[PDB]
């Protein structure tokens, strides 16, 4: 079937539902059948023959293979699905870490760093790159990126099971109050958050898959599982994204900046000489308990150096940014800022009196920061 | 009786490459879609010469093209060009490479592993080499020791995953077939040849097309 | 040196009493070191009226601060200020630092003329962003923030673009904050949202 689905209709890929049922054993290994006499049937296996045939097929070896490595009898095998170094994953603990860091969690500094590597703790040691992990916050199950930053429960009754439908642990936040109906600063912030799991994203190492949707800010009134709704609530509302192109901008943005920069689609894990970890001062990262802010600057063959940070704590901070003699950095990113000035780009007429505007903050090299907010700097010469 | 390829360039463009065999030479047509990314015309530079054939509208200005003619009883080959626009910047392909077809072979399928005749008459290679990256057919004629015929299979084109095929228009005087992998140039018997030749001690053996 | 110097006069033209100041010092007259230039009849002692002309930003400066003492009613004040209109406020408003570790001073007033003024100083040597006073149905608005470049260390209406100045730290001004550079000050008016 799935030579068939490359060959005949020119598919690319195949992502594979619940994968780990197909690492299950069947009966047939069984001592009765085989033997006649006294391993079972469903028991998971090392090396399973259909992932084994999947992998090395002469055809469907060379295609994208995602795995959503788990099932609904209990297995889970996320960095553990059996890859012969192929096979993809949907990376659900990148998920996790990445919700639960950008709403303000603590002891989420050091995982959401890995996050931002690749996970290499997951894939390095296997014998993967940082592109076998796929990188997604919101996905068709769960909620979407909107509904991740407005409601704290599903709300499912409209499934018709009592409310029994979709993961009860969400790791969402409602910014403040919860539903759509919110005071400014509670829907400035959702914007903000928006904007940040999205950069967190673009800046991964990884591949960033996101749901249709999440571009522009799709809702479905908390429903974490819309399974069986044939109306609007599934649907791309055309009209409702031309209300929300600012986010739709600033998400086309980021993955435009994402391609240019030639050091996010790596494709090895970043290593300490490209990449350096700072944290409210440059050189000075905090990997505690209580930390809530993560920053790193990777030099770029395109763009010199990039500064990219995350204050995923409730409180302003006057960053400072790491020192290069005869350079300064220009700001690209700042998720707090109003649109357009979200990010910065030739097509705004007054880009350079928008920097100039800020140029006494970046002269001392500092950067004032916004709560549940990101930034990305460019190292001009200066 | 043409085959197409549809090259995606590395300017967010398309370019069609048509190849059509004559009632002997081959007729190549160009075509570009779009606009835009080709602002001001573009030259098709075949093999950087100098000639380069500049690309006239073809169709209500949206379709430009071009047309190259190459002569009759010529062994199969590789019709390999670059696209200039008019400012002299350059245009390739989305892997960064010269858009190269074949001409006398057409792609083929990768589908049944071995040697496959189609309803037409052709005659379909297909070969599995992961660890080869560079796979060539040898086509033998009545008594040979080298090659009568050899044809370098496009690894862009004459491959589907780990799966290396061509498709030729016939195979008259031809007895025997032969793959080179790697870039060795020793012969190697085709696993799933269902009629072999006589072995031959460096040893030798090749899969017959009869 | 300049944001200090725009301190020093921010801090005169904000203080109960009558402000004073040398000749010369609204454009950065500079006696080279000369702590008592008593007997010279140099250019040294002398109003140098073609340097009043390039460092035309900091006189500016003197001058619309002196405009802004003259307009405000807290600040040209009969009797010292009473607690029912003056509030004190630190790093966070309405909790003042009177530590000896303390280099942050900021107040709010009220001014019948022209609503409430907030004045900060952060005399230390780190940044800082400041949460201004909680004002139900208004807003701060920018006046002066001497670590701005010139002309905007003094917003004025004879700015063609003081809309969008503010528009760029709208975003900070929204949630009642200010981010401040180390050694600077600022001044701000409530205006209604
Ligand atoms: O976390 C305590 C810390 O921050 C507080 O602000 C916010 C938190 O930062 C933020 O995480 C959020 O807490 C929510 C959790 O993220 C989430 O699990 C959710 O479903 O419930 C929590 C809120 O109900 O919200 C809090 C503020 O409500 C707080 O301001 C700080 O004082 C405190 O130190
Ligand atoms: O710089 C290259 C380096 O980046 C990554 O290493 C960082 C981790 O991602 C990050 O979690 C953090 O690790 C620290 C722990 O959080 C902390 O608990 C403590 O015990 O120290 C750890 C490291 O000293 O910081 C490191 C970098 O310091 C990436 O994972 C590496 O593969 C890569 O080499
Ligand atoms: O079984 C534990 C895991 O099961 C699921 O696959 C969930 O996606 C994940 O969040 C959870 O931690
Ligand atoms: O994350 C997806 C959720 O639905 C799935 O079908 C899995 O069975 C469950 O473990 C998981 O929590
Ligand atoms: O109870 C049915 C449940 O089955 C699955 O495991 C899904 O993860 C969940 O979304 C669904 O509601």
């Amino acid at each position: 079937c799935l030579r068939y689905w490359v060959t005949e209709m020119h598919v690319d890929g195949f992502r594979f539902d619940l994968a780990s049922i197909m690492t299950r054993g069947c009966s047939l290994w069984d001592p009765v059948n085989v033997y006649g006499s006294p391993t079972t049937t469903g028991t998971p296996l090392a090396t399973p023959p259909l992932i084994d045939m999947i992998s090395n097929d002469p055809i469907l070896g060379d295609v994208k293979l995602i795995a959503e490595a788990w099932d609904a009898g209990g297995l889970y095998q996320v960095g553990q699905f059996p890859h012969w170094k192929i096979w993809s994953e949907w990376n659900g603990k990148y998920r996790d870490i990445v919700r639960q860091f950008i709403k303000g969690t603590d002891g989420f500094a050091g995982g959401f760093a890995e996050c931002l590597c690749g996970s290499p703790h997951l894939y390095q040691a296997g014998g993967r790159k940082p592109w076998h992990s796929i990188n997604f916050v919101c996905a068709h199950d769960g909620f979407t990126l909107a509904d991740l930053v407005t409601y704290n429960k599903k709300y499912n009754s409209s499934n018709g099971e009592d409310n029994r439908d979709g993961e009860n642990h969400n790791l969402s936040w409602n910014c403040g109050e919860e539903g759509e109906f919110a005071g400014l600063s509670v829907k400035r912030l959702r914007k903000r958050q928006m904007r940040n799991f999205f950069v967190s994203l673009m800046v991964s190492q990884g591949v960033p898959m996101f749901y249709m949707g999440d571009e522009y800010g799709h809702t479905k009134g908390g429903n974490n599982n819309t399974y069986c709704h044939d109306h609007y609530v599934n649907y791309f509302r055309w009209d409702k994204k031309e209300e929300s192109s600012d986010l739709q901008r600033f998400c086309s943005l980021m993955t435009k900046f994402r391609k240019q920069c030639e050091s996010l689609g790596l494709a090895d894990f970043p290593t300490a000489q490209r990449l350096h970890w700072h944290g409210h001062q440059p050189g000075k990262p905090d990997w505690s308990e209580t930390s809530r802010f993560v920053a790193f600057s990777t030099k770029d063959e395109t763009k010199g150096e990039i500064y990219v940070a995350f204050n995923a704590s409730h409180l302003p901070a006057v960053v400072g940014l790491p020192e290069r003699p005869g350079y300064r950095w220009e700001p690209l990113v700042d998720t707090g800022k109003p649109a357009p000035y979200d990010f910065l780009t030739d097509d705004l007429p007054d880009r350079a009196h928008a920097v100039h505007l800020f140029s006494h903050f970046l002269n001392s090299n500092l950067y004032p920061m916004l709560s549940y907010s990101s930034i990305i700097l460019e190292l001009q010469p200066d | 009786a043409r085959s197409c390829y549809r090259f995606r360039t590395d300017d967010d463009g398309v370019v069609d490459v048509a190849v059509s065999g004559e009632d002997g030479g081959y007729a190549v047509s160009v075509e570009v879609p779009g606009t835009r990314g080709r602002e001001g015309g573009l030259v098709l530079r075949a093999s950087g010469s100098g000639e380069g054939v500049p690309l006239a509208p073809a169709a209500g200005g949206a379709s430009l093209a071009a047309e190259l003619s190459f002569d009759p009883t010529r062994a199969p080959f590789y019709l390999s060009f670059l696209l200039t626009d008019a400012s002299g910047a350059e245009i390739r392909t989305h892997r960064k490479t010269s858009f190269r077809v074949p001409v006398g072979v057409g792609p083929g399928s990768p589908a049944p592993l071995g040697m496959s005749i189609s309803g037409d008459g052709a005659v379909n290679f297909a070969v599995y080499s992961k660890n080869a990256n560079a796979v060539s057919l040898y086509l033998y004629a009545a008594a040979g020791d080298e090659p009568a015929l050899e044809i370098d299979l496009d690894p862009y084109i004459h491959r589907t995953g780990n799966v290396w095929h061509v498709s030729l228009a016939s195979v008259d005087g031809y007895v025997s077939y032969a793959f080179c992998c790697g870039g060795i140039r020793r012969p190697l018997l085709d696993p799933y040849a269902k009629v072999i030749g006589d072995f031959v001690s460096s040893m030798r053996c090749f899969a017959s097309l009869a």
